[PDB]
This record gives C-alpha cells, structure tokens and sequence, in this order.
C-alpha cells in the first residue's frame, strides 16, 4: 500500500501570536485605507497636472511632506507595516515594533479592524491522503487544479481511497475517462464524467480499470470569515511582491506559491483554526504592502 | 492593574519598592500551565477554540515550590498583571517588597544558580510583545546585579539578537540611569484608537483586554488618584517629588 | 448624576467650625460615593475629628 | 533493527525484507572496518571539540 | 605560618563564573566534577569495579 | 527544627548544582536509563 | 581536488545590532557635519587673530567653553561617538550610550539620516573558491590586487575553476601570459591577456598548460548605496586611526586591514544584505572620528 499527498500540505509552520489584537488590527486596516489613497492620488495628479493631491496623500500616510533629494519610504508607516508582516508569518521572527507606535497609527483614521465582516472564497484543493492498493501508481500534482494520474499494472481492478479533509465544503472531480466513485460502504454506479462531493461526507472509494491510466481532475472551494475590504487579487500580488522583498526570509518556515496555499496549509495543520485568524490579517497587511510598494518603490 | 498602568522605568520601580511579595503571589489554585485546551468563543466560531494556556496569561496558574517558580511568578505578575499559587513561603519573605527580592542580600533568599534562558523560554518569551520583554529584561538586570552576574547578562543579550535591541538602559545602582530612562512600558493606558467592548480569540489577548477596560473603568473611578486636582491631599511621604531616589541607589 | 466621571472636591478652614463639619456630613450622605474620591473621603473624615 | 523494519511496515514480507536490507548494508560495512587494519595506513580517530574555558551562556 | 613556595602558577578560570555558582541546565554543570568518596552510590560502584578487576 | 528528618534541599526545595549537598543527593537508578544499564552490565559480569 | 580562498573572506564576525534605527543615523550624521566644521573653524583660526571662530565650534560640538589648561576632548559628543563605534564593529560590545544622550546630540543640527541616496565603488577582489586538480599548486595573494601563481607538474593541461562570488559586478582578469578562459560547459575562446567577466556569469574555467607558471591578476569593482556625504579616503583613515586606539579590541572577531576588506567580507556572508547597512553607518561615523580626532588630538 502506498500512500500520496498534496506537497503544500505538509508541514505548515507557526505563524505569529502578536500584532492580532483591537489596536494591531485598525493598524493594519488604516494602513490598507491610507495606501488605497496613495494610489488613487496619483490618478488625481494627471488630471489636475499638479502634484499637490499626492503631497497631501503622502503627507497623511508618511507624517512628513516628500522631499526631492531622497527616495520616497513611506515613513513610520512604511516600517511599521514591513515589521508587522515579518511576525505574521513565523513565529521565530522578532516582534519589534512598539504597542505605543502601533498606537499613534492607528489613529490616523477612523476604521473598525473587524477581520468577520464577510468571507471570501479559496480555490486550493486539499488532498490529506491517497491510498492505493500495491501494483498501482498515484501521481498528485497541482494546487489550483489537482490532477490525479492513476495507473495499475494487476490483473484486476484496483480501489484508490481519496480523502479531501473536513474543512473544503465542494469538490468537483472530473475524469479523463468516465470512472466510478461512491462513499465507504455505498453501492457503485454507473461510470459518469462530473462528480459533485462534499469533503465531510468520507472517504471515497474509485474503480481503477486495468488499461490505459485515468486522470482526475479537482476543484474545490472554502469560505474563509475576512474583513470587507478584502481583495484577492491585490493580496496575492502582495504575497509575491513580500517574497521577493525577503520579508518570509526566516529560519525554519516553508514557502508557498499563492497567499491560498498558505492559508488552506494552516487551516489544515492541527488545531488551525487558531492559525487562520492571523494569516487573514496578514493578507490584509499584503494588500496595503502591495499598494504601498507600487506607488512608492524602493 | 497598577503595576500594567506604569509606564516609565521610574514609575515601575516606585511600585516595586511599595509593593511586597504577596501581591505577587497568588493563592488560587488555578491549572497547569502548559496543556492544550479548547476555550469557548462564541462571538466568532460555532465550534471550540484551540489554545494552549500559559504562565504569562492573566489567571492564575500552579507554581513550582522552588525559588525558580517565585521569580517566575514576580515576572508573570509584573508582565501579566497575576501571579501563581506557591503557598507556604513565609512571613519573612512576603512581607519584602518586589525590589528588595529581587536586588538585595538581606532577604535571605538565594538566586544565583538561576537560568535566564530557561527562565524565559518556560515564560513564553517569542510570545510576549515589545513592552512585555523589556520589563521581563529589567527583572533579569536587577537579578544580575543583586549576584553579580553582569557579564553572564550581556552573554546572554548576545546570544538573543531582539533582546539586545530592546534591552532597556540602567544601571541597578544609580538613580540618575533611572530618571534619564525614557522607554515606554506601560501594557495598558488611554487608548488613542477605537476600543470596543468585544472579545478576543486567545486567552493572552481576551484577558489582556479585560485589563485594559478595566484600567479605563479604573480612570474614571473613585480610587483613581488624580495628581492635577488633589496634589495637596496626597500625604507628603508618597506625594510625588522631582528628587525621588530609591534607597541605596 | 449624569456623569460619572466628574467628581465633588471640598476645602475646609484649618480649625474647623460647625459649617466645615455640616457640609461634610452632608456631602457624605446625600451625594454619590463614585463622585467623592479616597482621598477627598479622608479629608473629610480628617475633618470630622478635629 | 525491528524497531526501523517494522515503523512503517504493513506486512510480514516487507518486515522480513527491512530486516535482511539492514543487516545486508551492516555486514557490508563490517568487512570494510577489518580491510583498513589489512592496509598499511593509520586509521582516524573520532574526537570531540570543546571550549578551553567554556562559559555558561 | 603556612609553608609559602614561590612557584609560578598558571591563572584558572573557574566553571561556575564571578558568582562561584554553576547555572542550571548548561553545559558547564553537566562536566563539573562531583565527589566520590561522600556519595554512597559511586563509592559502592568503584568497590565493585576494583574487585572485578 | 520539629522534623527528625532533615532534607538535604532546604524548605526552599531547591539546591544548587555543583554544591557538596547536590553531589550527595541520592540517584533514580530505576528511572535513569543511563544508571540501569551500568547496574545491569556489572552484574552480569559478577 | 585542492581549495584556495582569499584570507579576508573567511569567517566575517558578527556586526552589532544596536544604534541603527533612524534616531541613532542622525546623530552619526550630526556627528560627521560640526566635525567637519570644526576642521574649518580650526583653520580659519588659525588664519586670523582671533580666536573666536573655534570657540563657536567647540562650544556648539562639546557643550562646554574650552579652557587654557583643560585637554579639549569633544566632551560628550566625543564620548558617545566613541562608544557607539564600538558597538557597531561586534555584537559582543555593550551599547554603553542612552537613547536620551543620542536624540539630544541629534537635535543640535539639521541634517537627514538618509543613508541609501548615493553609491560607492569598493575595489576587494572576492575569490570565494579556487577548485585545482592533483598535481598543481595555486596561491592567492592579495586583496586589493589578487595574483594567483598556479603550475602544473602534470602529464597533461588542467582546468581550474574560478569561483568569484555574485556580489561583485565586474572583475578584470590580466595574465602574465595568454590563457584561455570559459564559463562552464562552453567552448573555449582563444588565448589573450585580458579578460572582462561578470561574476553573475558562473564558475569560469582556466586551461593550464604544463609549460610555465601563469600568474593571474584580478580587479574587482563592487557598487554599495552610501550616504551622499561619505568620502572613501577619510573613512580609511578613520579606520586605520580606531584600529590604533583599540576601538575594535574586543574578543572573537576578526581583523581586517582596511574598510574596503570589512564591507566586503560582510558582504559575502549569509545575512550579507542586513550587515552591509550596518557597516554603511559604521564607515559614517569613522568619518566623523577621523575629522574630530585630528582637529582634537589627545
């Protein structure tokens, strides 16, 4: 018997414990707010050929006018929210920043750091575990789209067992070839191109027939609790733009391609659901990085 | 509640000379402190929240008889606000103050063959914030100088890179390191931003925000000592005063 | 009454008379004891046993 | 060697079959070990480094 | 008066540091020298082993 | 004091590494593996 | 196969950590603008019959008046200078000044603590690894100019491979003879004198006949962001001068025997990126101590 698993579930690391509280949170959501400004202030500019509208956006955000001589940082600002995304994503990393620095920013506009205002949707697809019987051969690659690449050289047809976990909601599978799937101690029935799944109804159980190999495709969906001023697109774009700027560079911590590998790898680590409040907070730090770096990058 | 609210190295150290042990003790039994738990959270989730507890939460927690699990309770009091349950230490000892524990030789208690990094790492320390480890890292000085063990502290500031950064600057011998002193370490204060009557997930963090309604409860009631309006009612002994010296320092 | 942080001082003369310990007494029974402070409470009491 | 052959053994064969590898590569090494007193060189010598003056921290 | 020899010595740097007491838990504890004689279990263990010998 | 038996670790129950009252202090044989095996070795050699 | 490293490359000891936030770089900029009016002052003093200009100056650097038949030290800016050039050189050196002393010596003038507006050129030559077959000798000597003397005592040519990091942009190689010179698995050019590579290119291969010894002499250039005010021949100077009043005499670290050898060495190291901005303000503050203690001597 041989088991095969998604490689970005294995082994998630421990995500920081601070900079998660009321104060840390209107932190980062004012920082989101006053980034959101900084971009659109530059829009402004061209229309009015003036740069007055991103002096007074800089100004608000940086708490010092722009000077011609040096590159534009961002000021406390800038490293404030740099430091926070560092702790975010191990716990090793030092938290350096102080409360009182955390407190004056937080002031500087009014915003309720409610990370449970709405939910938002990841596509990563779990798969714990894939258990085939000897002679068979199990290939899992992908995360987006997980394709399954299922070859057995016995005589007879073999039984692949997959498990997709308790937290997706929906997994669709779709077959090169029709297949037949059901659940643990479920009749069989007849070979159907689309199955439609939910992860906590149990394992599954696939008729491998002995001939040319059969591939499945999957898709699934989760709903995550994340603050209304979430975007995905601009915090993936974040997620790339920390991992180039060296800011997951610790010791000790695994590496993910998208902001949903990360997040759907420590929903399913033992006990996650501590795990997924703090990486929702950072991705919202990663969408006001992204929009911070753009307009001023160093 | 007070020992959180104080927010300049001066301040903490007035406290600690006013303060004895016994405060810091704590005679609840609590639970063990290391143990992974499920809590009830009911604002945020349907199902129960994992957590483990810790000696640095705000509740109190059983204590080892000893003396390292007595200068692990003053730490935990002086960072967390509660202590742990070590009973039947003495009259002698209890009626001491903090400081006089932690700096003097006529107590009669014996602390040279602690650890500091096993000290901290049973304290939690990658858990503390910024202010918690500054005044966990002024215990650790005032242990050091009581023992003469400075250069077994600096090691150990080397050793831990985010220490030594934050390592605040005094001498345990002169006030005029003190007054000079300006770091901020105050856990709990008037908060600039928006505080909500709402919970938090973690034990640290909920029991934290306990503290910090409290304090602002506190603020504005009866007990709070307002220096600007009642500076003349104050007893002249405690009465604050610019020439403020610790004794012996 | 309607605010809870506000508080209610009082100065007495250094050798108290009968109005010095009427006013006490009478701040004491018929105003809010969140409104008067420890410290306020023992200079009234202070005053009370001169 | 039981204890390696059988953490992650689901069978009788493949418990016999991680014992026979073992021994397979421990007898190898084995003949290696009595081949270096045949040759004329010295044989090395394990060691442990420690501080001349080792400090607490 | 105790014999005095004027033989040049060599300094010696202690285990236990400037407060002559070891930490808990190091590396230096676990390689400080501990009596023989005074503890029961290593002087009936050295017995053991002369006599074998 | 009341008690007969005096322990080597004080009422503080704590006694320093490297004093003469810690090298004295009795061993676990049973429950160190490094002390039974010594024990066991001996004895098959006696 | 034989390795042959430069001296200066091995093992660059750990920089503090302490005085590198923005409060502390605009002191050590503070620092280096009244030392280099102090200079001037001295000088147009000296020039003059009056006495006036200097006084002024050392006044404004000591916050005290000087005296006939006192030693003029700096006061406490010279004592804060010179203790936070000691914890910049070694983690295990204290950091003996308060925050307070620093901000209150910042605020005496008015200059940015900016510290990445400008470049520099650094002429270290790092020869991370050279790989040699049996039979041939190869020596490094140098670090501004390194000369590697290679031979072949052997049956046939030997390739040899050259190893210069990826830190470095451009290294010029001149051979007391022609040679022959490849990156890795690519055809070899014909034989010449000069040689221009970029080090991002790859490990390079030399052939060597067995004729006669080829002596290889490299230059390096590398570009580190500086302060607009910094000026190389002041900081060397600066650095042979803290050298002899036994600054840098603390225990385990190494000696280097000028800033351009320092920088790159911490360059080169695993957190090279992080020590170098350390370094940068070091070599600032060697500035200021080269100016201070020549127009102070004691």
């Amino acid at each position: 018997a041989n088991r095969a698993t998604s490689a970005f579930l294995d082994n998630p690391h421990p995500v920081g414990v601070n900079y998660v509280d009321e104060g840390s949170r209107q932190f980062v959501a004012v920082a989101e707010l006053l980034a959101s400004k900084l971009i659109d202030s530059s829009r402004e500019s061209d229309e009015s050929n003036s740069d007055v509208p991103f002096v007074q956006a800089y100004s608000k955000f940086a708490d010092d006018n722009p000077r011609h001589l040096r590159v534009k940082t961002g000021g406390k600002m800038a490293n404030a929210l740099t430091n926070v995304i560092r702790s975010y994503y191990s716990i090793n990393a030092p938290a350096i920043v102080p409360q009182v620095e955390i407190d004056r920013l937080a002031s500087k506009a009014t915003v309720s750091g409610d990370m449970y205002n709405s939910y938002a949707i990841f596509n990563s697809v779990p798969i714990v575990e894939v258990l085939s019987p000897a002679r068979t051969t199990v290939s899992i690659v992908g995360s987006d789209r997980a394709d399954v690449t299922m070859l057995n050289t016995g005589a007879g047809a073999a039984n692949i067992t997959f498990n997709f976990g308790q937290i997706a909601e929906t997994v669709i599978l779709k077959g090169s070839v029709p297949f037949q799937l059901a659940r643990l101690n479920q009749p069989m029935p007849a070979a159907r191109f689309t199955y439609k799944l939910r992860p906590l109804d149990g394992p599954f159980i696939v008729v491998l027939p002995v001939g040319n190999p059969l591939v499945i495709s999957a898709t699934a969906a989760t709903r995550i609790q994340v603050p209304l001023a979430f975007n995905k697109a601009l915090v993936e774009s974040g997620f790339q733009t920390a991992m180039n700027d060296g800011l997951f560079d610790i010791q000790n911590v695994n590496y993910y391609s998208s902001f949903d590998e990360f997040i759907i790898s420590q929903y399913h680590a033992q006990d996650g659901i501590n795990r997924v409040s703090t990486c929702v907070i950072l991705g919202l730090a990663l969408q006001a990085y992204d929009q911070m770096r753009r307009a001023l990058p160093v | 509640m007070d020992v959180l609210s104080k927010g300049s190295l001066k301040e903490l150290l007035a406290h600690l000379e006013k303060t004895p042990l016994e405060e810091a003790i704590s005679y609840r039994i609590g639970t063990v402190p290391y143990q992974n738990v499920l809590i009830s959270r009911n604002e945020y989730y349907n199902q129960l929240y994992p957590d483990t507890t810790s000696l640095i939460d705000g509740v109190s927690r059983e204590g080892q008889r000893n003396v390292n699990g007595l200068i692990m309770s003053i730490i935990s009091y002086v960072v967390s606000g509660s202590g742990h349950y070590i009973p039947n230490i003495g009259f002698m000892l209890l009626r001491r103050s903090i400081l006089d524990i932690l700096t003097k030789h006529d107590t009669g208690l014996v602390t040279n063959n602690l650890n500091y990094g096993i000290i901290a790492r049973n304290l939690t320390v990658s858990k503390m914030n910024c202010e918690q480890r500054k005044r966990m890292l002024i215990c650790f000085k005032l242990l050091a100088y009581k023992d003469g063990n400075q250069n077994d502290y600096e090691i150990y500031l080397n050793q831990n890179i985010p220490l030594k950064q934050i390592a605040p600057n005094f001498i345990p011998g002169d006030m005029r390191t003190v007054i000079h002193n300006q770091d901020q370490l105050a856990i709990v204060g008037i908060p600039a931003y928006r505080l909500t009557q709402s919970t938090e997930l973690s034990i640290r963090d909920d029991n934290a925000k306990s503290y910090k309604l409290g304090y602002v409860d506190w603020y504005n009631s009866n007990s709070f000592l307002r220096e600007r309006s009642e500076f003349n009612l104050i007893r002249l002994k405690d009465r604050d005063t610019k020439y403020g010296k610790l004794n012996g320092w | 009454c309607m605010f809870k942080q506000f508080r209610i001082g009082m100065t007495y003369a250094l050798d108290p008379n009968i109005m010095d310990v009427a006013a006490a007494t009478c701040m004491l029974l018929f105003r809010p004891a969140q409104s008067i402070s420890d410290e306020q409470y023992r200079y009234c009491l202070q005053t009370m046993a001169v | 060697v039981i204890k390696p052959a059988a953490v992650v053994a689901g069978t009788s064969t493949e418990l016999i079959g991680n014992l026979q590898a073992i021994y397979s590569r421990l007898r190898s090494h084995s003949d290696i070990g009595f081949k270096k007193a045949t040759v004329g060189d010295v044989i090395p010598n394990s060691y442990m480094i420690k501080p001349v003056n080792s400090t607490e921290y | 008066q105790a014999y005095s020899s004027g033989l040049s010595q060599n300094s010696i740097i202690s285990l236990t540091g400037n407060d002559r007491t070891v930490a808990d838990g190091t590396f230096n504890s676990m390689i400080m020298p501990r009596a023989v004689i005074a503890n029961e279990r290593e002087h009936f263990m050295k017995t053991r082993i002369d006599k074998i010998e």
